RNA sequence: CAAGAAAACCCGCUAAGUGUGUUACCCGUACCGUAAACCGACACAGGUGGUUGGGUUGAGUAUACUAAGGCG
RNA sequence: AUAGUAUAUCGGUAGGGGAGCAUUCCAGCGACGUAGAAGGGAAAAGGGCGACUUUUUCUGGAGUUUCUGGAAAAGCAAAUGUAGGUAUAAGUAACGAUAAAGGGGGCGAGAACCCCCCUCGCCGAAAGACCAAGGUUUCCUGAUCAACGCUAAUCGGAUCAGGGUUAGUCGGGGCCUAAGGAUAAGCCGAAUGGCGAUUCCGAUGGAAGAACCGGUUAAUAUUCCGGUACUGAUAC
RNA sequence: UGAGGGUAGGGGUGAAAGGCUAAUCAAACUUGGAGAUAGCUCGUACUCCCCGAAAUGCAUUUAGGUGCAGCCUGUUGGAU
RNA sequence: UACGAAUUGAUCCGCAGAUAUCCGAAUGGGGCAACCCGUCAGGCCCCUGACACAUGAAUUCAUGAGCGAACGCGGGGAACUGAAACAUCUCAUUACCCGUAGGAGAAGAAAACAAAAGUGAUUCCCUCAGUAGUGGCGAGCGAACGGGGAUUAGCCCAAACCGGCUUUGUGCAAAGUCGGGGUAAUAGGACUUAGAUAUAGGAGAACCUACUGGAAAGUAUGGCCGAAGAGCAUGAAAGCUGCGUAUCCGACAUAUCGAGCACCUGAGUAGCGCGGGACACGAUCCUGUGUGAAUUGGCGGGGCCCAUCCCGUAAGGCUAAAUACUCCCGAGAGACCGAUAGUGAACCAG
């Protein structure tokens, strides 16, 4: 189990991008890491494989980031109930997605 | 095997020991000889390999018992 | 004279009882091998069983010079 | 050291005694650190005396430490002492048979050495050709010149990739037995085991089943192709 | 001279040299007993302070070893 | 890089199944391990499938073989070394070689100790005690009794005699075999459990603002949780970011948990001579060789031996616990190491 997943809205909690929002990309579960959409972009040097500097999304840890609450805008945690299990934010107390 | 087949009498292992106590190692062999019999209850013949205590064992209870009690302890094979 | 393997294949004996067509499975097969490729720690002046080994000269497979081929 | 400031005494090997410093870790009371810890470079200052300590500054980029007590893997200059690194001899010995080289073209950044051609020289009962043992891809081709090659290298038995070994008869094996080995029935023997046939295994030998010449590939050739032969099975 | 066998460590083999038995032989090699034993040689690392010898006697399968005495030092009690 | 799988539930975890080439105990025969060659029954077509076929000990069937830590029990068994030389002695009933069990093994229920006072199976710990002894009386070696503990537990045959059945000799008698009888030391006997645990899992509290900074988890405020302030990770040192921790809850499988009477009471045995071995030990126990009793008024022991007294019943057997060990599995720890250290091996390691 993990605390996000691909297609999640996340809020950056913690480095130089936090306080920004944002949807989950991809999840490197060995690594514990995660994209988020349109934050932590890095110049990448390409060569011709026509070349130059590429922007991409570098991967976040993923203990950095936390699920939007889904009434209020901000980071919460979450928890697991039976109501299978589900997810559900701490802050408010809905479910999540 | 070089075991008497009534009495299960086989070598020992002791010591030579000289004026000066010098101690070797040395062997006490069986008096073990190979010799025919005649069965009486069996009217037949049998060849044993039995030590000179054994033929004495023979000769006071006779050669079926000899072989009877030979049997129960496991001599004779 | 120092007196020069064995068993089987292939032929006997009794006892006991030519023609045509198809087809021929397995493994090896490169390259080095009087050597830089093997045995010597080395691309080491050593060692390494068998066969062949042209022409002239010669008793000769000795010696000298040369072909094919191989080398500096 | 004696007396409580005075008197005496203070060269030292083997050796006896006293008092301390540093190092690693632990307990307790406490401190320091990204506003820069440990370590490393430089400088200055201290200590009855010393083992050592403190401060400043550069590097460094995350740990460190006072005091009291506790416990030790608790301190190097030498053992023809060990590991790793780097010197000296020294740009010295040497570059592995005195069979030998010269020129013109070529590819190329680059040529004494590589490719082609002309000349020269060496072996030629061999330094040529075919097998066995052993090796195991070194064979051919393209790319590469870092390392390897006792120099350089565009070259190589070097690196990487691709390719290449074709059998009714050849050599083995299938069959047979020798030395020897393993055994059967038996024999011997603390154990482990040692012996023991006409049996089996085991070639370096014996087989009543039989092929030779030529040509083609960059690399195979009694094997592929051509010609001309031979030997077993099997069905009509 | 080729191939394959056989003899194994107080054993083998030797036209005999104590030769040879995997560059090892008056007793191979490997592992273990095992850190054998060595009255022998070499070596033994921070600091300051106080004191400070012996190389003689006796005995010893002893003589370059050791035991006891003699001579140093700590603590303690006596004066000598 | 390329193509795919998966909310009609992929990957992943636990449990049970399917498949499982060749060698190797290797087992159809051979063999230079991973190869070659067969007989037999079936089915395809010079070949190829899919069966069976070793040996040895028991009754076709059942069994075994081989491998592998240490601990146990057996069979054999050194030397260096010490004795400041060395031979008795020591090292040592060690090293080592071989055989063979079990979760432990061995021992074990008095033919025992003791000393007129008593204790009663075995094993292991603390003492007794470096004592009594033993010893070229050298170097050395070295008990027991008694006391205090751990743990505790006791049983079964043979024989007298009775019955049956088979065999044998001649109804009798003997042997063998099953049933009944019987088991001693003060002598005795005969006759006259289903729940729990294990191997997957589920839930699991609580933080904001400012500064420094590349990045806060740091520092300063102000909050909150605590049966949770163990820890690891996160761009620096986090009870409140993540995985967790305290606590609570969970298994379709599979695994585990009377008088008399003299009839009997173990034979090549006890004991003995010769030669050895083990006992602390250079009377007691074992035996290679040669011999050899008695029967309850018997027999054995109490450190030569005799007498008396005391203790006990050999020559049949079985038994848990308290003890020994770590190839391994799970959970933990360390005033232990931190890459020339610590295992030879943190990587690629026999
Ligand atoms: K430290
Ligand atoms: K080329
Ligand atoms: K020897
Ligand atoms: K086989
Ligand atoms: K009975
Ligand atoms: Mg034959
Ligand atoms: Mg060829
Ligand atoms: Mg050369
Ligand atoms: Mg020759
Ligand atoms: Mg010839
Ligand atoms: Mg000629
Ligand atoms: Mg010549
Ligand atoms: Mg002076
Ligand atoms: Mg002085
Ligand atoms: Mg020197
Ligand atoms: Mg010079
Ligand atoms: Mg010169
Ligand atoms: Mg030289
Ligand atoms: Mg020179
Ligand atoms: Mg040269
Ligand atoms: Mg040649
Ligand atoms: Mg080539
Ligand atoms: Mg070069
Ligand atoms: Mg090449
Ligand atoms: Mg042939
Ligand atoms: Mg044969
Ligand atoms: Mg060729
Ligand atoms: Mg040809
Ligand atoms: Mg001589
Ligand atoms: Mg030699
Ligand atoms: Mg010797
Ligand atoms: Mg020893
Ligand atoms: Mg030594
Ligand atoms: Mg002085
Ligand atoms: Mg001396
Ligand atoms: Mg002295
Ligand atoms: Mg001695
Ligand atoms: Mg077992
Ligand atoms: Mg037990
Ligand atoms: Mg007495
Ligand atoms: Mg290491
Ligand atoms: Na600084
Ligand atoms: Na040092
Ligand atoms: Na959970």
């Amino acid at each position: 189990k993990l605390h996000i997943k691909k297609g999640d809205t996340v809020m950056v909690i913690s480095g130089e991008d936090k306080g920004h929002s944002g949807r989950v990309l991809e999840v490197l579960v060995k690594e514990q890491r995660a994209i988020v959409e349109g934050l932590n972009m890095i110049k990448k040097h390409a060569k011709p494989s026509q070349g130059g500097i590429i922007s991409k999304e570098a991967p976040i840890h993923i203990s950095n980031l936390n699920v939007v609450d889904p009434k209020t805008g901000k980071a919460t945690r979450i928890g697991r109930r039976l109501n299978k299990l589900v997810r559900y934010a701490k802050k408010s107390g809905e479910e999540i997605k | 095997s070089k075991i008497c087949q009534i009495t299960g009498k086989k070598a020992m292992v002791g010591n030579n020991v000289s004026h000066s106590k010098r101690r070797t190692k040395r062997v006490f062999d069986v008096n073990l000889f190979r010799k025919k019999f005649y069965w009486v209850e069996q009217d037949c013949w049998v060849v044993l390999r039995i030590s000179a205590a054994g033929l004495r064992l023979i000769n006071k209870i006779g050669l079926d018992a000899a072989i009877k009690r030979a049997a129960e302890k496991g001599f004779l094979n």
